């Protein structure tokens, strides 16, 4: 709305895509993970679903 | 339309206009910023040199008659040129 | 030159003077005067800031008023910065203006439609809407007041519906002011509009300054099938 | 008269050619507005009487009004042998639609019947009326004698000739859709130049249409 | 039009056109518009 | 309005009524929760036809309760309102919001926004009612209402009526 | 002078956001700058237009 | 005006789907949209300035002749000739009596047109149609 260069728009949409992806799946190959304040990785949806102690 | 066009002369932008109704006809180049105005009298023109469509840089050369004078003109559009 | 070109220039000038601020008028008149312009040309002619032209170019691109061309050329110093050329696509601009004015008047007609119904009932403690259809089942046995399901509060009457004449007057005041647009599109639709591009706009350019960093000559490339 | 004119204006707005009888026009007129045949058959006389009794000095803005009275008297009095053609286009090449309404004579005998009944003997004579028996059928009258004389000559005074192909044996024609063909233009041009080179005093040249004439003269001049 | 070669870079998709190469980032709204332009039988054949 | 329809009901018969005459118990339980019951699917089910033979299927024992789920198929007269249908009625109650008119099993509300402006409410008179310059609307008075719209829940149907259309009102 | 010419719809002025100071002046070749009310300007900026092919 | 509906102000270029609808009573130019707007709730007064006669939504129709006064003439003709259905056979071939009857009915149609003596002519029409 307030105007930005295309570098800023691309960076903002990449940040939004990264936030959505790490909300859906933190464990992405070749991609940094989302980290908490305590230093542990963010327990995402896929981590809460896959593995032994998932929902299933 | 055909008689007037934006041009670059001596790496200086301007407008070429044809003062045809006056006798003799003149080619008046007018500076966009108002720095210098130059009129070419067409009674002492010897040769014209043009560039084809295959050339990337398109450029016009005017050679006068008596050391001959050389005027060296850049147009930014093919149809206008 | 072409009277239709003067007409569509009047279209663009009037719509930017009406529905846009003064700086938008400045940049649009700059593009209308000098047919092809780059970012340094705007910064030289208008003394405008990049952060100031940011929202302007963004709004004029979102409204499809200014077309952007991403051509880079080869200067003698070879510092080929990715200059963007701002020009106008006349059929795209008039189609965008026509679509915007048609959507504005259709949305106003829909607002008039949604104002045509009776008032309804509001609950101000919970700030909840209630239409006449859904307030039927919330009455008491005392048959006195509309009681809410949550707040159990005496409902109040909405002020909507009585503003039907106000919205009609808004339509009247929009329609006579947009009358030059309709009268001009009557002449436009009865005429033929040529599809211009960057190459077409290069035929009618006006020099913005003496020394332009961006070269206006088109450089063709092999392998581009955009 | 005003509601008759407005009915005609309503009948003008159409997108397809309507061909209809006067009886159907009168029936549709009566169904759409209460106008009978009998006042229409006296409309022109009433308009003439009204214009006379008013003593209006200038009648130019009434002039086209006379046409309506003429229409009001034509299509009302006759019911057989005439037609009404309503065309959304007067000319096909116009961008804007210009509708026209043509009340049309189809029976050529209805105008000439009072001549043959009022007069006892007529002598129809034309220089080039052929065939002779077409006219007693096309015009409802009988002839006591028909004959076309053969002119007697010591030498052949006139030389009728028919040209079917040009100089290069290419077939020539004057059909309207082939007026743009270069080859028949070549043949007509070479023919006319050669005859004009040989003709002593003066030519008369007859073309089938004026638009065809305009096209062929423009192509000859180019 | 010639179909460019599309490859993944992290969380985005980029495309390189055939040189007769121009590589550019494919925007997500372009892919959304392309998917909206896909007819019913096209993704029915694809199994969607 | 009134229709004759074919309906099916899933009745959860308790094991306590598993006697030799359980068909009579099932029929009584069917007519307990059908007569006068309101359903948004089929309108107000009022009465049940064809009492001599009612198609009762084989009842399903529930996997955790032991009760028998019977699928009883019956034929019944229903009153399902539709918007755009004009019905007569009698006013049962009135208020400054409007009046409730009873048509069949349904209390259709005509609101104060849906009568012509001549009708005005008064509470000083007994009963508090509506009066105009030509007619009055009181309790237990004949009137004709047009159903502008109806809302159907799982177990309740409420309709909104109007008298603004001409040739309506008291007969 | 620039202030009274601005309200006459004769020239266009570039003014700072901090204070109404005239800096650059262009010719107002178009119509009046206040032909459309502000609520209708908000109505125009709220609405959005579709892409190229849908029109 | 000729092109635009003066009530909703909509033009033909903007809204090509508007249609010519007119009140038979007071004869004001309006579109179908405004008819669906104001008279759908109920009867109301005419939205033009200076006109407040009551009019109904179902009475609305389209003007064939496209001129207001000619529509007035033809609708009074329809309103009168429904009961004024005498022909030459009803007068048993008397041409002069039928001509005077035509003159009288044209005179009363003209009087209902201009409204100069509308009261007694309307009363005469009611007493004639009662028979
Ligand atoms: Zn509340
Ligand atoms: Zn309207
Ligand atoms: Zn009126």
């Amino acid at each position: 709305h307030n105007g930005a260069p295309h570098h800023a728009i691309e960076e903002a949409e990449s940040l939004l895509q990264f936030h959505v992806a790490t909300y859906m799946d933190n464990d992405i190959a070749g991609q940094p993970q989302a980290l908490q304040k305590s230093g542990r990785p963010v327990k995402s949806i896929r981590a809460r679903l896959k593995g032994k102690e998932g929902r299933i | 339309m055909s008689h007037s066009g934006a041009a670059i002369f001596e790496k200086v932008s301007g407008i070429i206009a044809i003062n045809e109704d006056v006798s003799p006809a003149e080619l008046t180049w007018r500076s966009t910023d108002g720095d210098k105005v130059h009129t070419v009298v067409l009674s002492t023109i010897d040769k014209l040199q043009a560039t084809p469509a295959s050339s990337e840089k398109m450029m016009l050369r005017l050679i006068g008659k008596v050391k001959p004078q050389r005027h060296m003109f850049s147009f930014n559009n093919r149809t206008v040129m | 030159d072409r009277p239709i070109d003067d007409i569509v220039k009047n279209l663009l000038k009037f719509v930017v003077r009406g529905f846009y601020g003064g700086s938008f008028v400045l940049v649009l008149d700059a593009i209308l005067f000098h047919s092809v312009l780059a970012e340094d040309d705007l910064k030289q002619l208008l003394s405008i800031n990049k952060t100031e032209l940011g929202p302007l170019i963004a709004r004029l691109r979102s409204d499809r008023l200014i077309s952007i061309h991403k051509q880079r050329e080869y200067p003698p110093n070879s510092k080929s910065v990715e200059r963007v050329y701002y020009y106008v696509k006349y059929p795209h601009a008039i189609d965008a203006i026509k679509w915007k004015v048609h959507q504005v008047v259709q949305r106003l007609k829909d607002d008039l439609d949604k104002n045509s119904e009776p008032n309804g009932y509001m609950c101000p403690i919970c700030l909840t809407k209630y239409t006449q259809l859904e307030a039927v089942q919330l009455l008491n046995f005392d048959r006195t007041e509309f009681l809410c399901s949550l707040c159990d509060e005496p409902l109040v009457e909405d002020d909507s519906g009585k503003k039907n004449k106000e919205k009609q007057d808004k339509l009247n005041r929009l329609m006579d002011q947009i009358q030059p647009i309709i009268d001009s599109l009557k002449k436009i639709d009865d005429s033929r509009i040529e599809e211009n591009t960057f190459e077409i706009a290069l035929a009618r350019l006006i020099p913005p300054q003496n020394q332009s960093h961006a070269a206006y000559t088109y450089n063709p490339k092999k392998g581009s099938t955009m | 008269l005003k509601r008759l004119i407005e009915y005609l204006k309503t009948r003008m707005k159409v997108l397809h050619v309507i061909s209809e009888t006067p009886k159907s026009f009168l029936q549709h007129l009566k169904q759409l507005t209460f106008i009978e045949r009998k006042p229409l058959r006296f409309c022109s006389e009433r308009l003439s009487l009204l214009v006379r009794t008013l003593e209006v000095t200038e009648v130019e803005d009434f002039t086209a009004l006379k046409d309506i009275a003429t229409f009001a008297t034509l299509i009302s009095t006759y019911e057989e042998g005439f037609l009404l053609i309503i065309e959304p286009y007067e000319i096909e090449n116009a961008a804007v639609p210009n509708p026209i309404m043509r009340f049309t004579c189809l029976d050529a005998s209805i105008a000439i019947k009072p001549v043959f009944e009022r007069f006892s003997s007529v002598i129809i004579t034309s220089g080039t009326i052929s065939p002779l028996d077409m006219y007693p059928r096309m015009l409802n009258f009988k002839t006591v004698l028909q004959k076309s004389y053969a002119m007697t000559l010591a030498k052949k005074s006139f030389l009728p000739m028919i040209i079917t192909k040009g100089s290069d044996q290419v077939a020539i024609s004057s059909r309207f859709e082939i007026r743009n063909d270069p080859s028949i233009v070549r043949n007509y041009g070479s023919m006319l130049v050669e005859f004009a080179k040989i003709t002593p005093d003066g030519m008369v040249v007859f073309f089938p249409s004026y638009l065809y004439m305009e096209s062929i003269v423009s192509m000859w001049q180019t | 039009n010639t179909q460019p070669t599309i490859r993944k870079d992290g969380l985005k998709l980029v495309g390189s056109w055939k040189k007769d190469p121009e590589l550019r980032v494919l925007s997500t709204e372009e892919i959304l518009n392309i998917f909206k332009h896909i007819s019913v039988k096209d993704f029915t054949s694809l199994g969607f | 309005m009134f229709f004759i329809k074919d309906l099916s009901l899933n009745i959860t018969l308790h094991p306590s009524f598993f006697g030799p005459r359980m068909k009579q118990y099932l029929k009584t339980k069917l007519l307990e929760e059908v007569e006068g019951s309101c359903t948004g699917k089929f309108g107000y089910i009022l009465c049940v036809l064809d009492y001599d033979n009612i198609d009762i299927q084989r009842g399903r024992i529930l996997p955790t309760d032991g009760s028998a789920e019977f699928n009883v198929k019956y034929r019944a007269v229903v009153f399902k309102p539709f918007k755009g249908e004009v019905v007569d009625g009698t006013v049962v109650s009135c208020s400054q919001h409007g009046f409730e008119v009873q048509v069949g099993p349904m209390k259709v509300f005509v609101t104060k926004h849906l009568m012509p402006q001549d009708l005005t409410f008064n509470a000083g008179s007994n009963p508090p009612s509506y009066q105009s310059s030509e007619d009055v609307i009181t309790i237990k008075s004949r009137i004709r209402v047009k159903i502008e719209g109806c809302i159907s829940q799982v177990s309740s149907i409420h309709a909104i009526g109007s008298i603004k259309e001409d040739y309506l009102g008291a007969i | 002078t620039i202030n009274q010419l601005e309200e006459d719809s004769k020239i266009l002025v570039l003014r700072t956001k901090k204070d109404k100071t005239p800096r650059y002046v262009w010719y107002n070749s178009g119509g009046n700058l206040k032909c459309i009310d502000e609520e209708f300007v908000k109505m125009w900026e709220n609405v959005q237009l579709p892409q190229f092919a849908e029109l | 005006n000729k092109d635009m509906c003066p009530i909703c102000k909509t033009d033909r270029y903007l809204s090509p789907d508007v249609k010519f609808l007119v009140n038979p009573e007071c004869y004001h130019r309006i579109c179908e949209s405004c008819v669906d707007r104001i008279f759908s709730l109920g009867p109301a007064q005419c939205p033009y300035k200076g006109c407040d006669k009551i009019l109904r939504k179902n009475k609305f129709k389209t003007q064939i002749f496209d001129d207001v006064e000619v529509e007035k003439e033809v609708d009074i003709r329809k309103r009168v000739f429904n009961v004024f259905n005498k022909t030459i056979d009803d007068f048993n071939g008397d041409l002069v009596e039928y001509n005077k009857y035509l003159e009288e009915v044209e005179d009363i149609i003209y009087k209902l047109d201009h409204g100069i003596d509308v009261a007694k002519t309307e009363e005469k029409l009611r007493t004639y149609e009662e028979l």
